[PDB]
DNA sequence: GCTGCCGCCGCC
RNA sequence: AGGCGGGC
């Protein structure tokens, strides 16, 4: 998709490095905590974060 | 005739200084070496069209009255393109600034070997000495004798086995640190010595010293001196090391550590004294001395030292013989090898109880006392003098190298004495982790000597194997191998006397000399393979697929066997025997030897490491809990770590 | 000393 | 993205 810095992170989200903790997938609570994305963000939640009228573009 | 058992060497001013015993220390100044230079003659030339050429433009340049030279026929059987196999050269005597370019290009030659010789080289070389050995052979030195001869040719070696007694003194630092500077000043020094230390003899168990002394400074068993400051107590320092005159420095960390910290304040506090470290005499130090270069200063130090052996028993060299050893902390080091317990005490002489409290002073001047009583009695149990003796006999290199943890130097050596004795003209200078915990026992399988083993098969050499010296990309199809075989035999030899030796001295020294046999063959590699002045990278790739093919098939024998490769390399493979006991684990894994060896006869694995438990991680991280048998056949459990983010600093 | 920036190293 | 350490 990325058509160092990279490898270790997503295998450390496996639990596979340093503390090998599994970390658990976010709930919709912890998606929500974390900072507000901004432009170039994609995380988040669209409920919140999208306006009316792209949601209901995405909706129809 | 003048004997002399010599132990390490210094070059200054283009001549070469031996310090040895005689027993006293001395030292030999040796004049009258020569480089031997060999000029390749061009297509329809010989070596007199060169001698009538540039002899008479050597004299003039370096201006000699008359200059040794001859012909002699030598073969070249490395990487240089367009140099031939075999031809007559011109041996051209060049006594010992500016260097003769190889590339001197001539109607009469087209190429000159040797124009860059290093002087210690160039003595062992030409006058055969391997390591140190003995030698038939004003205000220079801290030596009790010096003299000078004015030819090499006047040393020669002898075949003598024995050497002489050596004088050790055990050194233990305590130190403090200034945060003004960020300076480690030196509050106490022992000093522990041991003037008879013989190596053609085990040393006794708990060896007692001929003289115990203490020397210090105020941070705010045997004598003990107290001194006003710093400057004081290492001027008597270097002056009661001039007296004792040790041939070995044994200590904890001193090459990157306390060494480097004692020259470095003898430096600082102007101490005039400071070469007697060494057996040189020096009125100065060098003059890139403190520049900061951390790297440079190393070269320095050694240098300084020269004429004493530096027997650190956590360096490099010392850590591959306490492999059982985690962190390689002194007490940890002293308990793992003499089983013997000692609870390290934390001295910080920055604490302010050390500058009133008589007994706290105390208690940390019997630390440092204890420490380097420590330090001494683990370097003689792990047989560190007697082992890398051995592999500077063996290499023909230098003691003060082996004792060092070098790559490029037993591995250069043994082969420029083995191509210059038969004539040569030498060079100028995996399985993906099954990560997981792994319940079972698993066996850590060594095939360190994998490629020797393949090198002398398939008879690899560079004088066997055609190859594009122009590219050394290209693979090419199947002196070296014979030597390996003469080391392989020796140890066979060795062995066999093993089963019948009784007597428990010359047993453990049998074991010592297979040792080094073994890692002197499986050091054979780096020579050819690592990026080394005998590099051939078509010999190199030549010899790691037909490791490849070794290992493949070795991971279908596993397999076959049921087992499971859960990790490998080059270096080892281990695997999982399925079992949950001990017993049932090892006859699974000698098994595992046997089958190998039947499939590769010349290729001999063995079970390096059992672990109990496996908590695998990465390649070269894991955790595990290694077995260790006690002598009454006792088994125990140890935590072993390698790579996790607990071996941080922190 | 602190502050701030840039690079590297893992962790969380 | 955040924290810690080292260097300039």
């Amino acid at each position: 998709a990325f058509t160092k810095e990279y490898r270790y992170s997503f295998r450390h989200n496996y639990g596979l490095e340093g503390n090998r903790i599994n970390y658990k997938p976010w709930d919709c609570h912890t998606i929500l905590s974390k900072p507000r994305p901004g432009r170039g963000d994609y995380h988040g939640c669209p409920f919140r974060d999208w306006s009316h009228e792209r949601l209901s573009a995405e909706l129809r | 005739t003048f004997q002399m058992f010599w132990l390490d060497y210094c070059e200054v001013n283009n001549t070469l200084i031996l310090f040895g015993k005689v027993c006293v220390s001395a030292m030999v100044q040796i004049n009258g070496l020569c480089r031997e230079l060999f000029f390749l003659p061009r297509e329809g030339k010989t070596p007199t069209d060169i001698h009538e050429e540039i002899i008479p433009l050597l004299m003039d340049k370096y201006g000699l009255d008359n200059i040794r030279a001859k012909p002699q026929k030598m073969k070249y059987s490395f990487e240089l393109p367009d140099i031939p196999s075999e031809s007559d050269y011109l041996k051209v005597l060049l006594p010992y600034r500016d260097t003769i370019p190889s590339d001197l290009s001539s109607d009469t030659f087209y190429h000159v070997f040797g124009g860059n010789s290093n002087i210690f080289e160039s003595f062992v070389i030409q006058n055969r000495i391997m390591g140190p050995c003995w030698l038939d052979i004003r205000n220079a030195s801290h030596c009790a004798v010096e003299v000078s001869v004015d030819k090499p040719q006047n040393i020669t070696p002898t075949t003598t086995k024995t050497m002489p007694n050596l004088r050790c003194l055990s050194l233990s630092i305590q130190t403090l640190m200034n945060p003004k500077e960020n300076k480690q000043e030196i509050v106490s020094i022992t000093l522990s010595a041991y003037r008879n230390i013989s190596l053609d003899s085990p040393i006794p168990e708990n060896i007692k010293p001929d003289d115990l002394c203490t020397l210090v400074r105020p941070p705010q068993p045997g004598r003990v001196r107290l001194f006003n400051n710093e400057k004081a107590m290492l001027s008597c320092f270097c002056a009661m090391l001039k007296v004792e005159d040790p041939d070995v420095i044994i200590g904890h960390r001193l090459q990157n550590v306390y060494l480097d910290v004692l020259a470095h304040r003898m430096h600082d506090l102007n101490i005039p004294t400071f070469s007697s470290i060494g057996r040189r005499l020096r009125r100065t130090w060098p003059e890139k001395f403190g520049r900061g270069n951390s790297n440079m200063n190393h070269f320095f130090i050694s240098d300084i030292c020269s004429g004493r052996l530096i027997c650190d028993i956590a360096n490099e060299m010392g850590q591959s013989l306490t492999p059982k050893c985690q962190s390689w902390d002194l007490s940890e080091m002293y308990q793992v090898t003499c089983e013997k317990e000692h609870k390290p005490l934390d001295i910080d002489y920055q604490n302010p109880q050390y500058q009133n409290d008589v007994n706290s002073m105390t208690m940390a001047l019997q630390e440092n006392i204890t420490n380097c009583m420590i330090s001494a009695e683990v370097s003689y149990r792990i047989q560190l003098l007697t082992l890398t003796k051995q592999l500077t006999n063996l290499a023909g290199n230098a003691w003060a190298q082996t004792l060092g943890g070098t790559r490029a130097g037993r591995n250069e050596y043994i082969l420029l004495h083995e191509f210059s004795r038969n004539g040569f003209i030498v060079p100028d200078k995996v399985f993906e982790p099954e990560k997981g915990l792994h319940k079972n026992y698993v066996l850590v399988m060594d095939f360190n000597s994998l490629y020797p083993s393949i090198i002398q098969e398939f008879n690899i050499c560079f004088t066997t194997v055609d190859r594009n010296k122009e590219d050394i990309d290209e693979l090419p199809s199947v002196v070296l191998p014979r030597l390996l075989a003469n080391l392989v035999d020796r140890r066979r030899e060795v062995k066999k006397v093993m089963k019948t030796e009784t007597d428990p001295h010359k047993r453990v020294q049998c074991d010592i000399r297979q040792q080094a046999l073994k890692l002197t063959a499986n050091s054979m590699y780096g020579c050819l393979g690592y990026v080394s002045r005998f590099y051939a990278k078509p010999l190199a790739m030549l010899v790691t697929n037909k490791g490849r093919e070794i290992l493949m098939n070795t991971r279908q024998l596993a397999e076959s066997m049921n087992l499971l490769v859960v990790y490998g390399d080059t270096d080892s493979v281990m695997i999982d025997t399925g079992c949950d006991n001990y017993a049932d684990a090892i006859k699974i894994g000698l098994g595992f030897k046997r089958l190998v060896n039947e499939r590769y006869r010349l290729l001999e694995i063995d079970i390096d490491n059992v672990f109990k438990k496996l908590l695998l991680h990465a390649k070269k991280k894991y955790a595990a809990l290694t077995v260790n048998l006690d002598k009454n056949g006792n088994g125990t459990t140890v935590l072993e770590v390698k790579g996790l983010d607990m071996k941080r600093r922190e």
